[PDB]
C-alpha cells in the first residue's frame, strides 16, 4: 500500500 | 503498418505490457506480427528504439509568468512524461538528446539569466529541479513501529504527488532565498 | 576464500570491472576461481547479490547538531556511497530495506519530530533529500551557442559536487521556510 | 567532458 513508499524511504538509510 | 508511428505506439503498448527489461525487438516484431529482420529495417535495435520512445514521451507531455512559475510547471510535465508509461523513468535514463533539446535549453538559459540570475545559477536551478524530478519518479516506479505506521497511514492516503509538489516547491522557494543580494 | 567479506569484495571489484549489466554469477565464479555451483551455495543468484552489495556499500559510507547538519550531513554520506561503486546507484534501487535500516527511519523520525517537525513534513523532507541525491548520481553515472558554451567551460571546470551541494543548500533553506509559523 | 553534463541537461528537455 503506502507500505512501498515507506520501504523506499528505509531503503537509503 | 509498419509506419513510424505505428511501430512507436505498439512499442509504448509493449513496454506497458512487458516494462523495460522484459521489451525486446523480438516481441515488438512479434506482437506487429512481422518477421524480425523486417523489423530490423526500421530500428536497428533496443537502444535505437528506446531512445525513440525516450523522445515521444517527451513530445506528448513536454508541452511547457515568473520564473517560479516556469520551473514549477517544467518540472511538473517532466514527472508527467515520466509517469506516462511503465518505467518512463528507466526509460529516459541516458538518452541522446536532440537538436530542439539544446535549442531548448540554449532559450531557457537566456530566459532565467534574463532575470538576473548569474549563469551559473541558471544552470544549478534546472540541473537540481532536473535531479529531483528523475530522483521521485524512478522510485515511484518500483516493484513494527507508531511513527512508521502513522506514516504508511498518512503515505497510504496521499500517494506521492503531494511530497513530490511540496519538495519542488522547497527547491524553488529555497532558489528565491539564493536570487536577493548577499548573504 | 569464500568467506563472505571476500565474495562480496570480488564483487563490487567486479562491478567496477565490468559494471551492473556486465557483473552476472558465471562471472563472478570465474573470478574467484570456483565453479558456479560451488558459489551458488552461497548466493542464490544475481538479486540477492545486489541486494548485499547496495547494503554493503551503505554500511561503510552511511556512517552520519541541527536537523540542517543532519539533514546535510545525511545527503552527502548518502551520495558518497551511491558514488563508492561504478553504477553504485543504479545497484541500490529496488533493494529491500533491512531491520537495522527501519529502525534508523524511526529515529530520524523521532528526531526531526521533535524539532516541531509535523510528521507530514518530517517525511516530505526525507524523501526530497531523497530523491534529489539519488537523481544527481543517476546522472552523474551515465555513458553550438554561448550560453550552452559558457556551461560546458563552467561545468568542465567544476563537476558535479559544487551544483549538488547548492541544490542541497536551496532545499533545505526551502524547508527551512516551510518551518516558520503562517504563511 | 562537462560536455555530457550538459548532454543530461538538454536530455530532459
Amino acid at each position: 500500500e503506502g507500505l512501498a513508499r515507506v520501504a523506499a524511504l528505509a531503503r537509503s538509510r | 503498418r509498419l509506419d513510424k508511428s505505428k511501430v512507436i505506439n505498439s512499442a509504448l503498448e509493449l513496454l506497458n505490457e512487458v516494462g523495460i527489461e522484459g521489451l525486446t525487438t523480438r516481441k515488438l516484431a512479434q506482437k506487429l506480427g512481422v518477421e524480425q529482420p523486417t523489423l530490423y529495417w526500421h530500428v536497428k535495435n533496443k537502444r535505437a528504439l528506446l531512445d525513440a520512445l525516450a523522445i515521444e514521451m517527451l513530445d506528448r507531455h513536454h508541452t511547457h509568468e515568473s520564473w517560479q512559475d516556469f520551473l514549477r510547471n517544467n518540472a511538473k510535465s517532466f514527472r508527467n512524461a515520466l509517469l506516462s508509461h511503465r518505467d518512463g523513468a528507466k526509460v529516459h535514463l541516458g538518452t541522446r538528446p536532440t537538436e530542439k533539446q539544446y535549442e531548448t535549453l540554449e532559450n531557457q538559459l537566456a530566459f532565467l539569466t534574463q532575470q538576473g540570475f548569474s549563469l551559473e545559477n541558471a544552470l544549478y536551478a534546472l540541473s537540481a529541479v532536473g535531479h529531483f524530478t528523475l530522483g521521485s519518479v524512478l522510485e515511484d516506479q518500483e516493484h513494527m513501529p507508531p511513527l512508521l505506521r502513522q506514516a504508511i497511514e498518512l503515505f497510504d492516503h496521499q500517494g506521492a504527488e503531494p511530497a513530490f509538489l511540496h519538495g519542488l516547491e522547497s527547491l524553488i522557494r529555497g532558489f528565491e532565498v539564493q536570487l536577493t543580494a548577499l548573504l
